[PDB]
């Protein structure tokens, strides 16, 4: 499974002086974020309705 | 004097489609989908600097 990601940024001073190197960040919990999602889930049923 | 610029903030372009894009139906059933959309602009004021630029 793969997917996509857009993002905006809003408060410049909360991207600068925070938790460093942002895409990392993004990516790096991305992932957790996935793995969350399609754990649950039997294979047929990803096969078939991952759009929605 | 100094420097001329006003970019005219155009009010005829109200031309935007989307090439090629994909739903589903209830009954678990692919079906691509194509359509165009037209749009004027309305008030100006909170237009400008609702997108900072006015870069379509």
């Amino acid at each position: 499974v793969e997917m996509n990601v857009q993002y905006r940024v809003t408060n410049p001073e909360k991207y600068l002086y925070s938790v460093t190197s942002p895409d990392d960040s993004l990516r790096q919990a991305t992932d957790s974020a996935l793995r969350g999602v399609i754990g649950k889930y039997t294979m047929d049923r990803i096969l078939t309705e991952g759009r929605t | 004097p100094f420097i001329e610029t006003v970019k005219m903030l155009d009010a005829r372009i109200q031309t935007m489609d989307n090439q090629a894009d994909r739903f589903v139906t209830k009954e678990k059933k692919d079906l691509i989908v194509d359509s165009y959309i037209k749009w004027r602009i309305s008030d100006f004021s909170r237009y400008y600097l609702a997108t900072g630029g006015g870069d379509i």
